[PDB]
């Protein structure tokens, strides 16, 4: 069996995700006659003066200036002095096929067992950022890519650069519940011929006018429960879920508020751990001296932090992807700058509108139990929470190409 | 598809209690009946929009 | 899954008296039977031939290489603790294969077993594998009683 | 100015961590670097330093599939600690070191 | 009266008796009755990505 | 426990004090250590981690 492009088996993405989805890779953009770098480089091989008679030296590969290497640990935010150090990376070059694309979901595929992913050589791209014209800052070991994006489709783009990625809507595909339709039932155009031999007439005279498959659901909900998923038969209920159907709004339970920190937890607000040296004292007159053998990492003021409200953005993350993800299309929008297949009911279309944002937000109907009144034409068992389908497709596989 | 197959269940009942089961069964008052559950005529009827 | 045609007969005749007339969820199971036990599943695996030379296997051998690269530059390198900082630059990923979307992978295998939990397997000594009595009738037979057997 | 997290992955990858992570046979573990360890296996500092290798569970490994991992099959699910009815049995007695029963 | 016997196992005999008299969900902690159970996404665990 | 649970700007390339540190791409001179600046290229590099 085979399923199609329009299967995905999960929610968000799987690769880079815990990146931000405005996020764009160490890339070489091109506009106009102009080109452009984006980077960040992380290692040092400090050489000071001038930069050049060591980006001449440590001699690259695919694999040697690994994205996954950066400072050394306690590093701090360190200030990286553009003189007397320099960076060290990775970037990828332009003339490469396929659509730029930003960090959250790029994927390229590799070439050996090493993890290397250029298709062909590898090249050194030297940038300075000073005031002097005879240094090197950074090598940023290029690269060439065949550009996949699977998993998310440009939830905005401007011309070349600045886009963000979203994941792709999640898309259960297996059998039906009970293996409906597998088998031509009251289909009077072709029927099934049950008889002994010398066949002059069959004992099965099905009619367009009944359901020989809604008879055998009302019958399973008479002999079992239905809550029991039974996976010979394939018997697993197609359920909506309750709290998203009728969407019960009751605010959120405050807290304290959810403080993040820096982890290297000293520094001043807006600059590093001021160094320092300890003082000895003089008493009965006022003369402190500097000590011998001591050097001091002060932090001045209170810690630094920024605060989250964590149950309003735990709820609006809900509320967005099981709410107001599933609207009719009288209520999305497509994206600028992005093309649309032709028609509707297909994969192209369906993924690419993104919904309007006032309808559905952790205000609407504020402490009120009430379905929105246009989700009421909307199909509830259409959803990712339908834990039938999510069963009936978890039990075939997660690919495209299944052996049923 | 690439085969199918059908499978069944054989009881093995004697030979002697099947016997005297057959001949019961072929009988015209012990007649199998059987009832569809939802006992309904599925009929569908247009609504034109609005 | 991979249970058998052959021994899913005789567990569900054992347990619950089923065979012969449809397999359905019964009506009253226990703590240790079988059918609110068994767990079936599947997954799929590309091929992993010359063109797709087997990233994660290359990682068990050596993790002081990394061949893998999954979300760098926002959490630590694969060879040390995740427990500590971010370490890297952003980049893109190339592992594991898409085995969906328009992107995705030839040449898939499926992959199917199953997970037992709190079950003896049983097979009990009857005819039909069936419980029609505790005693039951070959236990009762004049062929397995009178007379002395030896099993392998 | 603000900073931005990927809320409901973090979520999940602290379930993954914690539970299928931490519980990985002996062959999917390291001592750290310049820490010590008992001797034997079967003690409680020796599973305690050892900490698992970083990315053979993570949140992409086998995505969309039902699927329990191929060597904790035949790890002990019952030696968690999210069984209810052993956290019900030792909250039942207190929580020190020393108690009366 | 009590004559034990190795080839038997009577703590396993209770707790096979248990299940079927009442329902191993009730916590009675009179006897210390609590069973054995394990997450049900933690073995077999499904992997659907994040919302 | 678990993992840390960071939190990064939107923009993910930054200079931890200050704006990312603008300027132009060149090339060298191949075996003379001189590397003169070429045209049509701007570029912005934040030299620490993120």
């Amino acid at each position: 069996l085979d399923r199609g492009p329009s299967f995905k088996p999960y929610g968000g993405t799987a690769y880079n995700p815990l990146a931000p989805k405005s996020a764009p890779i160490n890339s070489a953009f091109t506009v106009g006659n102009d080109t452009h770098f984006v980077a960040q480089l992380p290692q040092t091989y400090a050489a000071g003066g001038t930069g050049v008679t060591e980006a001449i030296q440590q001699q690259v590969s695919g694999v040697d200036p690994n994205p996954q290497v950066g400072q050394p640990n306690y590093a701090g935010p360190v200030v990286v002095n553009t003189t007397n150090n320099a960076g060290l990376g990775r970037i990828v070059s332009a003339d490469s096929e396929g659509q730029q694309f930003p960090c959250y979901g790029a994927y390229a595929p590799p070439q050996s067992a090493g993890g290397d992913v250029s298709t062909a050589a590898v090249t050194k791209t030297y940038i300075n950022t000073t005031n002097n014209n005879g240094r090197v800052s950074g090598t940023m070991a290029t690269d060439t890519i065949t550009w996949e994006n699977p998993d998310a489709h440009f939830a905005d783009f401007v011309d070349d650069r600045r886009a963000t990625a979203a994941g792709n809507r999640p898309n259960y595909i297996g059998f039906r519940d009970n293996f409906i339709g597998m088998m031509y039932y009251n289909s009077g155009s072709n029927t099934g011929s049950f008889s002994s031999q010398t066949q002059q007439l069959n004992i099965v005279l099905d009619l367009n006018d009944r359901n020989s498959e809604l008879s055998y659901q009302y019958l399973l909900a008479d002999l079992t429960s239905r809550w029991h998923y039974f996976a010979l038969w394939n018997q697993a209920v197609d359920d909506y879920d309750h709290h998203v159907r009728i969407l019960e709004n009751d605010g959120y339970e405050e807290g304290p508020p959810n403080l993040a920190f820096p982890p290297h937890v000293i520094s001043n607000p807006f600059a590093p751990a001021a160094v320092g040296t300890g003082m000895t004292v003089n008493e009965q007159q006022q003369t402190a001296a500097v000590t011998a053998n001591t050097v001091a990492l002060i932090g001045y003021g209170n810690i630094p932090a920024v605060e989250m409200n964590l149950p309003a953005n735990l709820k609006r993350t809900f509320l967005y992807s099981n709410v107001a993800m599933y609207l009719p299309d009288t209520y999305k929008f497509t994206p600028a700058n992005v093309d649309l297949p032709e028609n509707h009911l297909s994969y192209g279309y369906i993924n690419g509108r993104l919904p309007l944002p006032n309808i559905v937000d952790t205000w609407t109907d504020i402490g009120a139990r009430w379905s929105l009144d246009v989700m009421d034409t909307v199909n509830p068992f259409n959803h990712h929470r339908n834990t039938g389908l999510k069963y009936r497709s978890q039990l075939l596989g997660n690919g495209r190409y299944c052996d049923f | 598809y690439t085969q199918i197959n059908l499978y069944v269940s054989f009881f093995p009942m004697n030979y002697d209690t099947q016997s005297e089961l057959e001949l019961m069964l072929r009988n015209a008052t012990n007649d199998q009946n059987f009832s569809d559950y939802l006992g309904a005529v599925n009929n569908l009827y247009q609504i034109p929009a609005g | 899954s991979n249970l058998t045609k052959d021994f899913f007969m005789v567990q569900m005749a054992a347990s619950y008296n089923q065979g012969y007339q449809g397999f359905n969820w019964p009506n009253c199971t226990k703590h240790y039977g079988f059918i609110n036990n068994f767990e079936p599943m599947s997954r799929q695996v590309p091929e992993y031939g010359a063109n797709y030379p087997n990233l994660m296997a290359a990682y068990l051998a050596n993790p002081q290489t990394m061949p893998i690269w999954n979300n760098c530059g926002f959490q630590q390198k694969t060879a040390t603790n995740v427990l500590l900082e971010r370490c890297g630059h952003p980049y893109v990923a190339n592992w594991p294969y898409p085995l969906s979307g328009r992107n995705a992978v030839p040449n898939q295998v499926t992959e199917r077993k199953f997970l037992v939990d709190r079950y003896l397997w049983q097979i009990p000594f009857s005819s039909n594998f069936l419980n029609m009595g505790t005693l039951t009738d070959l236990g009762q037979n004049v062929m397995y009683a009178n007379s002395s057997h030896s099993l392998n």
